[PDB]
Parts: structure tokens; sequence; C-alpha cells
């Protein structure tokens, strides 16, 4: 995983133990991040073709 | 410990049952209520209190990383035990 | 498990049961809470 | 030109599909959302919502979960100012009740003021 | 013009003197985030999230309390703002133990909230978290002192609010606690506010606990009809089900405070409640019935009176639409014997003009006046909030209070003149120095309680305020906008219905007994069986069976104020709206609806069908009462005050006491509270 | 700002702001906006009435050759005047890109349909009046894709509410499936998540 | 549960707010000893589309999935499971949850 | 059969109001002095027009309108209210 | 105000292609009675026509009434070809919903809805 804690959740261990890191799992796994506003469209070459996300 | 009410249906650990009166029973004729027989409150007041020598205790709840997150205890009262908030263990200053 | 058997504990079952559906052992659904509102009952004593 | 004059009010209620017991009997309300006061942050209430009257909900006879009969429930609209909310109101033929916006009043901090050498403001700890 | 010139990241400003650095970055727009301040507390300053940092300075200054000066630049978002930032939230959670889960404060904490915001992503805390020993200071607020994270809003609260000065911190160091150091009982009119105002979980709400999460509940804003201060309030419900009440913004009224029986009267809302229609059986014993049987019956009974063989008495917490709906009914009949339980003098100038029976100036008048009368009453525990708003004048405008009554604690030092009414008379004619005082005062204010005009002189009294109020506004330096003349109600359903036309007090139909009786849930027990005549048709609606259910004939399951769509008129004239959070139990209607339904069985059908329609009518007695959220005047003192001088009441002997004279008689008063299991326990705590 | 923050593209944002001054001085009469974001990515919003002027210059000028049209998205945001925000995708093989053209429109007035310009876009806009209710004018065969053949109102508008008004059940008595008006057996719970701290300054709206 | 008879759940309610069908409904309230247990867990087994969010949510290991997948039924009301349905299962398969939760719990 | 409640619905700032309003100042208390059990309900507003209610037995409710009316027009109709009885 | 047309430039022309619309339906309808295999006589199938079109008849907007006008030919085109089934031409005569309550008081009786 990435290691911002802000975006993908912490190790369970450290969700046991730590503060910050439980806090950042409750917020993660109720709310979810907060993506920055804006618009943008993602294609991939999936095996049937251009596979786009807008 | 399941007590049974007067009509013979028996009663859950929270509380539930259904009246005399409610028609709901009808869902039970011919099949069998489904209950739990092993009652948290009464498993969890058979476990001895902990005596420790320090002001404050730490519980994880055992395990490790298979337990609860940690949280700490004060235990300065001697007319009650600390709880754990999560695991339900009480530990108590023996002076 | 003859050679690894789990960890015994007082709440697991000894006697395990197969699927249950369509016999009259199967389990029926049915709401776990207590009634909300609790409804005013009139006396029993009339005001004469 | 092709452009004609149109001077008619806007409807676009035989257009949204919408039956007409859910138009003659709701009553849209237009207002900037109060502040949870548990919390301190003033974001939630930037932009005015419509959101509409409450209907009956009932217990589930199996599970006990709310049973709804209402469509419009979990119907809540943002915009930007008051006018616009209000002409997408008047644009469906919503009856509205708009609620003003209620801007917290200034006050006058001073940390001195807790150190008073002859008035009632003195701090009796701190 | 004194505005001076700041930047706020690099945006020209105009401030006021003695502006701080977060109020003027509120103002371009920037909230600078902060646990120990207040808008409405005294500046603190002891937890330094709000550092900023000014340019061209090499220190972070606390925006909380920092005056701002001419050319100073503010930087909100640079780099070692964001690193004071981030250090002061390690520090503070450094000990903060691991509860989330088991919190009620979660989901709507400020301290996640702003960690999420604006501090790191993970703990370099290697060592042992303190454990702090809790506290019992009522069964309303639960205390968790683990939690607490010595922010002192509790005694700013205590000590400028809610004026007990009970709350402290013992010790020094890491281990000092926020207590009271003894066992004792935090109990107060606002004693439950300090749980909206614990920016962590460490003060919670005991019946709440343990039940909701924030997330999961709908917010309906509706309006308290507790008392006449007429509270702006937001119900959070949850599914069909009612789970807590929180204040609104309100800058007139309740600012952001409502009182504990507003608060925790809910779960008495919830109980006891009225389902179905009963009627009486051959036995004399309330059987269940249908909606249509009762309704026949009840219009049988009312085919055949005409004329004074039939009356009515209003509850306390009715709305206008009701109470129209049942004058409406009952002047078909030709009855205009319509009755309130609580009474008001209408010897005089009566319910004619609306200058002599409303709180003339504002609730926020308080903030412009000087000197205040306050005449038989006990503000602590009949209008709490009116209270707070002329201890918060006393505090902060150096307001001068004098009390006639018994000597009750009103949290400030006020001039006690006695308890003997005949004191008053001194102040008409001038052989009092408060006389002099009130002479000499350029805003002065008079206010006479609601619970004053209960007694036999009530006449009496009124006259002789309102003698002292236009000797007082005609001879002194008055400006002539200023409203002198105020009088403090204490039931929601009484301007209303006065200003309906209705007649206050039970004395007319003491006068004429009628032969049926409409009862809309008055529950104060003014009006029993013995004064009515053998066979009466007493007609309960209502939603508690209380007092005059057990003696009703026919019972009508109405609806509560968080069930409908109502109409309630302040002890100010302001108008306000409820809003439905649920529904009604059962087979329980809107009143209203069940009065125009009534007509309609009775074949006398009223002519509205819908909730505007009844407004439209409201409007049409009185327009005031359709205008929601604005203040209307109230002028003709003069009038008033001379129509008040041909009855010559003559004043008792007795000295003017209060119905409430401690904590103990505040938490039950009405059929809601009365019917409440937290309410029971607050008294039984205050009690032992 | 290593290992976790997204490397930056600034060749690419010069080149589009570079093709976005080209593109708005080609055509002054209908580009209204052109802007390129952060992750380098092109928007034309132009107006309406040039829907088609556009399109075709980009399929058919040798400089841009913008032969694909990837999506076609209609979007709808009800605090506007004009509503709906039609969007055309574009990609280009030939210089190996993508662009993006917006336009505006509202319930009633009808914009130009671009089937004489990807032949896509027959079905594309098609979906479009399916699902938002705007009218495409000069089209071959517009008519309902993907909803119901009985279904009125248009669904993915935001005034209309996630359950439709109507649900469809087996009746026996008429032998037919039949449409009743909604009756959830449970209520979808309406969660409010937004955060009350603000949490991005640099979106930071002036006051009014 | 935890290893002294205790159900390990403390009505937190992670797993409700982050299921995405919405399968999960519950409703708690302080029992007899003070403690914040459950009065109503209900999941819908025809809602649930058995994604492991909220054995992955769960910040005490209450919840879980276990690998039992023959429990087809004949009617649809059986598969709408309250407490006591989920707390038999528990008690029917803790003796090969614990061992598969040993195995993979230092994945996570 | 006869009278049983007045009712004056009036403003405070408008001049449309402002002869009524001289009523009220010149005309109102020994009118109060002569009808000591009819309840005459005055009622300001903000924004409203004059107006005059009279109700009569069963809820027969009529309406006067009294914008721009000096006192003597509403000293006559508020006269004829009284003495119909209609 | 000057607005963009859809087909119509006034009132006129609207009405007009109401009118064939109207026209092609009540020649459409007694074909769609026997390819169908409706239960139901030609007359109720023209009345129920009549009922639809009589809905929309407070409509005073040129560009609406176009709107309606190209739904209503949608709906012709298809229903001419079997694309609606039984049910769906079927769902235009609610003959499973149990007629509301109209009076105010058996709406007082049943619930609380207005
Ligand atoms: S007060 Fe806030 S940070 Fe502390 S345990 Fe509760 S939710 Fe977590
Ligand atoms: S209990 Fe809460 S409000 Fe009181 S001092 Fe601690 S953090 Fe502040
Ligand atoms: S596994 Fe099922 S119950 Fe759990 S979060 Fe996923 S859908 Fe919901
Ligand atoms: S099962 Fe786990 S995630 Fe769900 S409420 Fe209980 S403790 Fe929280
Ligand atoms: S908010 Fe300024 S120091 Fe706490
Ligand atoms: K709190
Ligand atoms: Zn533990």
């Amino acid at each position: 995983k990435v290691d911002d804690a802000k975006v993908s959740p912490p190790k369970r261990a450290e969700m046991k133990t730590s503060m910050e890191s439980l806090i950042h799992h409750f917020k993660l796994y109720t709310e979810g991040y907060q993506v920055p506003p804006g618009a943008t469209y993602t294609a991939i070459e999936a095996p049937k073709g251009e596979f786009g996300v807008y | 410990g399941v007590r049974t009410s007067p009509t013979g249906e028996k009663v859950t650990h929270t509380g539930q049952v259904y009246d005399d009166e409610d028609y709901r029973r009808v869902r039970f004729v011919g099949r069998q209520k489904e209950v739990n027989e092993n009652f948290a409150i009464d498993l969890i007041a058979e476990q001895p209190v902990s005596q420790v020598g320090s002001r404050v205790i730490s519980c994880d709840g055992g395990g490790g990383a298979l337990g609860h997150p940690r949280v700490y205890i004060n235990l300065d009262k001697e007319t009650k035990t600390g709880t754990c908030g999560y695991c339900g263990l009480q530990f108590r200053q023996q002076h | 498990p003859t050679v690894k058997p789990p960890t015994a504990r007082k709440f697991i079952w000894t006697n395990h049961k197969f699927n249950l559906s369509g016999t009259p052992q199967q389990y029926v659904p049915y709401s776990t809470t207590r009634k909300k509102i609790q409804e005013w009952v009139p006396p029993s004593t009339p005001y004469k | 030109t092709q452009l004609i004059t149109v001077d008619e009010k806007l409807d676009i209620t035989t257009l949204t599909g919408v039956p007409e017991e859910h138009i003659k009997t709701r009553k849209a309300r237009i207002f900037v959302p109060a502040r949870n006061n548990m919390q301190s942050g003033v974001n939630n209430t930037k932009k005015w919502k419509m959101e509409f009257d409450t209907r009956e909900r009932w217990e589930n006879p199996l599970m006990g979960w709310a049973s709804t009969a209402d469509p419009l429930s979990n119907l809540v609209l943002t915009f930007s100012t008051k006018e616009d909310a209000i002409a997408f109101a008047e644009k469906n033929g919503w009856s509205y009740d708009v609620e003003e916006r209620k801007v917290p009043k200034p006050k006058s901090k001073s940390y001195g003021a807790n150190f008073s050498w002859n008035k009632r403001t003195r701090v009796s700890t701190k | 013009s004194n505005l001076i010139e700041v930047f706020v990241d690099g945006q020209s400003v105009m401030v006021e003197p003695g502006t701080t650095v977060l109020q003027a970055c509120e103002k371009v727009g920037m909230q600078i985030p902060r646990f120990c301040y207040h808008e409405r507390l005294s500046v603190a300053g002891n937890c330094r999230m709000c550092l900023v940092e000014i340019e061209k300075a090499p220190k972070v200054v606390a925006a909380c309390a920092m005056p701002v000066m001419k050319g100073w630049n503010i930087l909100t978002n640079s780099e070692k703002t964001k690193k004071a930032r981030e250090g002061v939230m390690e520090f503070l959670l450094a000990n903060h133990p691991l509860d989330c889960p088991i919190c009620d404060q979660g989901g709507e904490c400020d301290l996640q909230d702003q960690s999420m915001m604006f501090g790191s992503d993970r703990s370099r805390f290697l060592e042992g978290k303190r454990a702090v020993e809790d506290k019992n200071i009522g069964p309303l607020v639960k205390t968790i002192m683990t939690r607490c994270i010595q922010c002192t809003r509790c005694i700013r609260f205590a000590s400028e609010i809610a004026g007990v000065d009970d709350l402290g911190t013992t010790g020094r160091g890491n281990d000092m606690q926020v207590g009271t150091y003894i066992e004792k009982m935090f109990m107060s009119e606002l004693s439950g506010n300090i749980i909206d105002i614990c920016p962590v979980g460490a003060l919670t709400s005991k019946p709440y606990a343990f039940t909701a999460r924030p997330w999961e509940t709908r917010k309906t804003e509706s309006i308290d009809v507790m008392d006449a201060v007429g509270s702006n309030i937001v119900v959070s419900t949850r599914t069909g089900e009612v789970m807590r009440i929180l204040p609104r913004m309100h800058e007139d009224i309740n600012e952001e405070w409502i009182s504990d029986k507003t608060r925790f009267a809910y779960d008495g809302l919830k109980r006891q409640r009225l389902t179905e229609p009963m009627v009486r059986n051959e036995k004399g014993l309330l059987t269940h019935t249908t909606w249509e049987d009762a309704l026949s019956r009840v219009a049988g009974m009312l085919q055949s009176c005409q004329g004074n063989d039939v009356a009515a008495i209003a509850g306390g917490l009715v709305d206008a639409e009701a109470l129209i709906a049942l004058k409406d009914l009952l002047n078909r009949v030709d009855s205009d014997t319509l009755c309130t339980e609580e009474v008001f003098p209408t010897a005089g100038a009566g319910t004619d003009l609306r200058s002599n029976y409303l709180l003339n100036t504002t609730i926020a008048g308080v903030e412009e006046a000087d000197v205040v009368l306050l005449v038989g009453t006990n503000p602590r525990f009949e209008a709490p909030l009116f209270n707070a708003r002329i201890r918060k004048s006393w505090l902060h405008n150096d307001l001068k209070v004098a009390l006639i009554g018994s000597p009750v604690d009103l949290t400030y030092r006020y001039d006690h003149l006695g308890d003997s009414p005949k004191i008053l008379q001194d102040i008409a004619s001038g052989s009092h120095p408060f006389s002099q005082v009130l002479q000499e005062a350029k805003k002065p204010m008079v206010v006479l309680g609601s619970s004053a005009l209960q007694r036999n002189d009530g006449a009496a009294i009124l006259a002789a305020v309102s003698n002292i109020a236009q000797k007082i506004r005609t001879s002194s330096g008055v400006t002539g906008d200023w409203k002198v003349m105020n009088i403090l109600h204490r039931i929601a359903s009484q301007v209303a219905a006065l200003d309906l036309g209705y007649k206050p007090g039970v004395e007319a139909i003491r006068k004429n007994p009628p032969k049926m009786l409409f009862l809309l849930g008055a529950d104060g027990g003014c009006v029993t069986r013995q004064d009515l005549p053998k066979d009466c048709f007493i007609v309960y609606q209502g939603h508690h069976g209380d007092v005059g259910a057990p003696i009703a004939d026919v019972i009508l399951p109405g609806a509560a104020y968080t069930e409908k769509s109502a109409t309630y008129v302040n002890t100010e004239g302001r108008a306000q709206q409820t809003k439905v959070a649920v529904m009604p139990p059962g087979l329980a209607r809107e009143d209203w609806k069940i009065i125009r339904a009534l007509s309609e069985i009775a074949g006398m059908t009223l002519p509205y069908d819908t909730l505007d329609q009844v407004r439209n009518r409201l409007e049409e007695v009185s327009p005031n009462l359709v205008r929601y959220d604005d203040v209307e005047g109230a002028n003709y003192f003069q009038q008033a005050s001379e129509l008040s001088k041909l009855v010559n009441q003559q004043l008792l002997a007795d000295p003017l006491v209060p119905p409430q004279l401690t904590i103990k008689d505040f938490y039950m008063t009405d059929s809601i509270s009365r019917a409440s299991q937290t309410m029971a326990k607050c008294v039984k705590a205050v009690t032992e | 700002t290593r290992p976790t923050v997204r490397p930056r593209n600034d060749v690419a944002h010069k080149q589009l702001s570079a093709f976005g001054e080209y593109v708005a001085e080609i055509l002054p009469k209908y580009v209204q906006q052109v802007q390129v974001s952060c992750f380098s990515e092109l928007e034309i919003c132009i107006h309406p009435d040039g829907v088609i002027p556009v399109l075709t210059f980009l399929r058919d000028h040798s400089n841009a050759q913008f032969k694909s049209l990837a999506d076609l998205t209609a979007v709808d945001i009800p605090t506007r005047q004009n509503r709906f925000e039609i969007v055309y995708n574009l990609l280009s093989l030939r210089f190996n890109s993508r662009i993006r053209v917006k336009t505006y429109t509202d319930e009633l007035t009808p914009v130009e349909s671009s089937v004489s310009v990807y032949k896509a876009a027959n079905w594309y806009e098609r979906e479009i009046w399916d699902m938002f209710g705007v009218f495409f004018a000069n089209h071959p065969d517009l008519r309902r894709i993907l909803t119901d053949y009985g279904f009125e109102g248009h669904p993915f508008r935001k005034d209309f509410p996630l359950s439709g008004y109507v649900e469809l059940r087996y009746d026996d008595e008429v032998k037919r499936v039949v449409a009743e008006p909604v009756e959830l057996a449970q209520e979808f719970r309406k969660f409010d998540l937004n955060s009350p701290w603000e949490a991005f300054p640099a979106y930071r709206q002036p006051p009014e | 549960r935890y290893p002294s008879g205790e159900e390990r759940c403390i009505a937190c309610k992670l797993c409700e707010a982050v299921c995405p069908a919405q399968a999960i409904t519950i409703e708690a309230e302080p029992r007899a000893d003070g403690s914040r247990r459950t009065t109503r867990y209900d999941i819908d087994m025809t809602k649930c589309i058995y994604c492991g969010f909220c054995q992955e949510a769960c910040p005490v290991d209450a919840i879980v999935e276990g690998p039992n997948f023959e429990f087809s039924t004949e009617t649809h009301e059986e598969l709408l499971y309250n407490k006591e349905k989920l707390l038999n299962n528990g008690d029917k398969w803790e003796a090969e949850i614990a061992a598969n939760i040993q195995a993979d719990y230092l994945y996570r | 059969l006869g009278l049983r409640e007045i009712r004056i619905h009036l403003c405070q700032r408008s001049p449309g109001s402002q002869g009524v309003r001289d009523f009220i100042e010149k005309r109102y208390v020994e009118l109060k002095k002569a009808n000591p059990d009819l309840p005459i309900l005055i009622r300001e507003c903000s924004d409203v027009q004059p107006k005059l209610w009279a109700r009569y037995a069963f809820g027969q409710e009529k309406n006067v309108s009294l914008n721009n009316f000096s006192a003597d027009q509403v000293t006559r109709a508020l006269e004829n209210v009284l003495s119909s009885k209609a | 105000t000057s607005v963009k047309p859809i087909f119509s430039r006034d009132m006129n022309e609207a009405k007009r292609r109401v009118r064939e619309l109207y026209r092609a339906w009540y020649r459409e309808v007694p074909n769609t009675v026997h390819l169908f295999q409706l239960d139901i006589s030609v007359k109720q199938g023209r009345d129920k026509v009549r009922e639809m079109f009589k809905k929309n008849a407070h409509v005073t907007d040129p560009r609406v009434v176009d709107l309606l006008v190209i739904k209503g030919k949608m709906e012709l085109e298809e229903t001419i070809n079997v694309w609606k089934q039984r049910t769906h031409v079927m769902r235009f005569f609610h003959e499973t919903e149990a007629p509301r309550p109209k009076d105010f008081l058996s709406k007082f009786y049943v619930g609380h809805d207005p």
C-alpha cells in the first residue's frame, strides 16, 4: 500500500497500538478520504479494448 | 442461563420474548426459535478479578494483535475494580 | 487434527449439526429488540 | 433568426415523470443547514439545501426494519444560492418554505478583560 | 471610521481595533483550527493549536488571543504553521486513550476531524499513557476523564454562563485533573450544555450513551415547546425513532444553549403514550374502539349541545392550528366559552391590545438595558435562557438587577427589595430609593412573571406594574422607542391562545358549568369532576394520560410536538414552526385533523382541508401568527395603562412566592416531564 | 515528495496549454473557456451552437486529427440555470493525445447531434436521451436504449430518487407482471458523511 | 468471542458504515453491567456481496467471514441472519476460524 | 343573532393605516368604556393592509376594508358593525 | 426571453402536431387490441387514449408540448412494432392497484398522509 495513512488504511497491528493509526482507521472505514475537486478521464487497455472512467 | 416465558418460549440475552397475544408466534409453531445458551454476561461474571501491584495497568485482551486495542486502566479507587472497556476483564490493586 | 488439534474452548459446540433447512429444526428469523413505545394502560376503576 | 419569444413561466411538471401525488402534496424546505453543536467546523453551512417533509415510516413485521413508502425520503439537493434553489423549486411545481441564513453575530474578544480592575469580568480561575 | 488594514495570505481586509487574528481570518474566510477557543467564552489560550505565523517575525502567535495591528500579513498555510500544528497535535494525541470504537464522540469528534485534516499520519510515541481516575457529577453527564485534553471549557462555562463555580483543575503537570475534588453533583439549569462544548468524548450524555452514531441520524430542525422561551432545536432521529435533541444557533433566543428539560424530555415523550381511541363501556371502564365509533359518539353528544352547554380548556402544549380549529368548531354551536389552564387578568385592557401580555422589548433587549426589575418571578426555573441572558448582561454590560419576591438564588448578586407586593406601591408613589434609581436609568426594564398573575390579585399587580412603567416612561429620560413593560410567560401555548381571543382562566367555566367539556391536553387539574355537574361528557385529546385522561369519557390520541408541523408563539410574540421528525404511534393523528374530522362527522364541516388552508384561517384571525421568526411590535401602552386604572383591585397582604424555589421542582412540571424516567432520576438525585 | 506524491508532467502541460491557445485563436466564435488541469488534461468549454463546427475541425484538421470518440457524457448540476453539461472525449491516434470538449444546455433547448461527425455517438447521445432528457436535434433514430419500455422519467437526473416511483411484481389474478407504487421493506439509510472541517485550502471559494 | 466467553463486538458500527450493500443493521444499548453491547445485529445474506469489508474494518476481530459455503436454504427468510444465528455460527465454526485467523493475521 | 368579537388588523409604519391608528389613539378607551363585554382584538403587523373583521353568532365572519380611511370613516364603520348585529 | 424552438414556432404548429399524433393513435388502437390479444374493447382503448391526451391539457409552452409530442411518437413507434409486451400495454390500465381514498374523512381514517 501507499504509506500515506490518510488514504490507505494502516496495518492492523498498528491500529490496535498507535493512536493516530486508530483515528485514521476509523475515519477511513467510516467516512473515507477526501478527493480534491476536479474531473478526469482515465483509460486502460482492457482485453475487450479501451476501458475508460470519467 | 436461559429463562422460560409462561407461554413456553425462550428468552434471549437481550430480553426479547413475544407476548401471549402477539400473532408473530405463528412463525415459531411447527419450527424452533433459535437462541444461544451461552450468555456473555454470565460467562464474563465467572472470570476472576486479577490482583496486580501497579497503579495503572495495560490491557490488550490477550493474543497481541488478535485482541482489542490496548488501553490503560486506573486502579486508584479501592472500593470498585477497574474494568476493561472491550474485554470486560476486571483488575484490582492488591494494596 | 489428529496431530494438530484446535484449541478447546467452553463455548464451542461438542456436537456438529449438518444443514437443517427444510427440517423442523430450521432457523426462523425474528426481531431481537424490545418494544419501543409503552402504551398507557387505562385504570381498572370507574370514575364513579 | 431561429429564435422564438416565450413569455410564460417554466413548467417541467409534465416531463419529469413524477406522479401528481408527490407534486401537489409535498412541501419542500430550502435552508442553510444548521451547524452541528458537538463540533466546531463551519464547512457544512456553506451551501443551501432543499429537503422534503418526512412521511410515515413503520416497522417491518418480520425483522422490525424501517419500512417506508415515500420515494422522496432521501432526496437532498444542493444549491449555491437561494435564488437558484427557488428557481428549481418553482420550475418543478413544488410548494416551498424558505428559511433565512442565520449568520452568527461577531463578538468583541479581549484577553485583558479577564484581568479587570473594577469590572465583573475577572476570571475566578484559569 | 477606525477600521485598519490587515492581510490574510496576501488578501487585504478591514478590521476593527481589538480584533483577534482568528476573527480577521474568519472575516476573510479561513477557519483557523481551535480547541480551547470559543466565541461565547473567555479567551483561555491553553491548547496552542491556533498558532499562526505572522510574516517577518521569528515566532508563531496564538491567533485566538493575539490582537492585530496595522500592516500585518497572516500566513495561514505556510510551512512552519503546519509544523507547529502537527507538533501540537502529536503532543495532544501522545496520551490520548485508544477509545475510539467505544466512544460516543466517534464520527463527530473534533480531535479526529482535525487529526485527519491538520495532523500527521503516524505516532512516534513509544511510552506508556496515563490513566485518570473517573468522576461522578450526576446521572445526566457521563464522565470519562481519561479522554479529557484539559481544554478548560468546563471551568469557563460553569463560571461565566451557568454561574456555579464548582468545576476546576486539581493538580500540577501531567497529573492535573479537571473535576470537582469532592463527590459533588453538577446540577444546574444548563448542566447538559457541557456535553455540547466538550471537543472530546470525556463528557457524554448518559441517556444517549451507547445508542446511536452521528453518521446515521437524520437531523430535523424544530422548535422546543417545553417552556415559553421558544428554543430552536435539532431532533436527531434514526429510522423513525427519536434519539437526541441538540441546540440550534439562533442569536436572538437560545444562542447555542438549551435547558436540561428540553434536552432530556424525549424519553418521557416516548413513554405512557396514547395510541388508540378509548371509550367508556357499560361498566365505566375505558376500552379500545375505532376512530369512527369514538368520533360518532363525540359528534352525537356535541349535536345536542348549544350555547353555554359546551366549553373547552386548552393545554400547555397546544399549537395554534388545533386551538383555532377547536375555536371554530365551538363557534359553530355559538359557544365562546373557550378557556386556558393558565390565568391572565382580564379586568381592564384585557387581551385586546398586544402590549400588556408580551415581553415587549425582546429576549435580547436585556443587552440594551441597564436597570432590570424582576417582580414576583423566579426566572432561573421558569425561563432559564432568559435568566442566562440576564446573567450575560450582568457580567458584561454591568446590568443592575433587583428582585421583588422570595430571596431565591439566581447565580448573580441582586438587590432583594422584599416579598411584599405593597412595596410596588412605593415605586409608583416614589417613597422608595429604587424609584429614583429607575428615574435616573436611561433604558429601564420592568419584568413581571406570569406565575405572579396566578394569584387572586393578579389584576392589582398588573395595574401596579403598569402604573410604575408608565410613570417611569413618561417622566424619565426614555427615548420613546424603548419598551419598559414586559411580561415573562411560562406556557408555550399561552401567547398563541391569547392572540386567538381565548378567555384566560377557567373562572368562566366555573361561573356557568358546561354540560360537555373539551380538554386539549389540559393536565393541570384546574377543573375536576366535582366542580362539573353530574353527567359531564369530558373529552380528552392529547398524547399522555396523566390527569385529565382517567376522568374522560372519550380519549382521542393526538400528536406531540416532534410528530407534527405546528405553530408555536414564544413569550415575545415571535411565531415559529416545528417540523415532523417522526410519526404518531398507532392510530394517533394530528390534532387539527381530529377536530376537522369531528366537524365533518357532526354536519358542521369547517372550511379548511390541508395545513396551508388552516394557516390561511390563522392569518385571517391574526396575521402575526403566520410570519415566522419575525418580531412584531406592540404599541399603545398609554391606552392600556389608562384603561387599567378603572378597576381598583386591591393587593392582598400575602408575600409573592413562585411555584419553583429549588432545583427539585424544576424537572417535573407538565405531562411530558412527569412521564419521564430521566427526570425522575434527576429528582431522586437532587432530593437525597 | 518523492515516494508518495505522484510525479508531475510539465512538458505535457506546456504542450496542452499551447494547443489550447491554438484552438482558442483558431475558433474565437464558439470557444468560451480553455483550461488545463493539474494532471495535464485539456478542457475546451464551448458554446452549444458550435457543437458541429468545432468537432469536425478536431476531426479534420491536419494538426489535430482527433479521429476517435472515446466517451460522450452528460453531467446534471441543478444549481445552474443550464443544468446539463454535455462532454465529448476525443482521442487522436496520429498525435497520441486526448482532448475534452464541454457544452451546456437546459431541459428544453435542443442541441445539434454529432452523428455526422462520429457515428458511435449515434448510440451515445441516444443514451443521454434515455437518462437525462436532453433532446438531440437531427438524429436518425432517437428512443430509449436502457430503461424499461413503459418507463417514465429520466433516472440519472439528480432530482430523480434512487428507487423509482414504480416496481414490478407478478400477479396471478391478471396472470401478468404488474407495476405498483414502490414500498421498500427496508429504507435506504442516508448517511451524513461530510466532514465539517475545511480540507483543501487551494480550492477555498471567496465569501459573498 | 474472547477466550473467556465474552462476545468480542462492542457495537462500534464500523461494519454497517463500511458495508457497501447496507446488509448490516446494528442497534445497541447499555446492558446490565454497563458494557457497550449490541441488542440487534442483522445481516441480510441476500443483500451481502461477500467482500470482507466488515471483517477487515472490525477493530476487535468480532465479525468474521468463515470458510463455510454449503449453507443454501429452501426459503428466502432463512437467509436473514439475526444476532442469535451469527453467534451460533461463531460457536459452531470457532475451531476453524481461530486457526484461519492465526494463519492469515500476519499479512494484515 | 348578535356581535361576538371584533378584530382590527392594522399596520405600524405604512400611512394606509394612519387614520386607523388615529382612531386607536383618540376614540378607543372611551369606546372600551362603552362596551365592557365586547372583545375588540387589535393586531399590528409589519406589512398588512387595514382590515375590520366582525364575528356574529354561529361563525358568521364579515370583512370590511379600511385602506386610506380617516378617523371619521373607521369610526362610522365601527358604528355600522356595532349597530348592525346581522 | 428569446429561446430556441424545437419544432413549433408558435402554439399553432404544436397543436397541429398534437392533432396529427392523436389521429395516428386513434388509427393505431384497434391494431394493438388485435395483435396483443387484449381482453378490452376498442372504445376502452380509445377513451384511455383520450384520457392520456387530456391529462396534459394545461400545457401552454411550445417546447414542453413539442417534447410531449416527441415522447408520444416514441411510444407510438414502440407499440406499432411489438416491443412492448402485454404487460407494458396493460400498465396504462391499473388493474391491480386499489383506488385510494379521496375525501378527507377516509384519508384521516387510513393514514397520516394529506
Ligand atoms: S474523544 Fe475522539 S479521539 Fe478520543 S476516543 Fe473519542 S472519538 Fe477517539
Ligand atoms: S472534559 Fe471536555 S470540555 Fe471539560 S476541560 Fe476536558 S476536554 Fe474541555
Ligand atoms: S462481506 Fe457482506 S456484510 Fe460484510 S461488508 Fe461485504 S457486503 Fe457487507
Ligand atoms: S462487529 Fe466489529 S465493526 Fe461491527 S460494530 Fe461490532 S466491533 Fe464494530
Ligand atoms: S485555540 Fe488558541 S491556544 Fe487554543
Ligand atoms: K462531547
Ligand atoms: Zn482488555
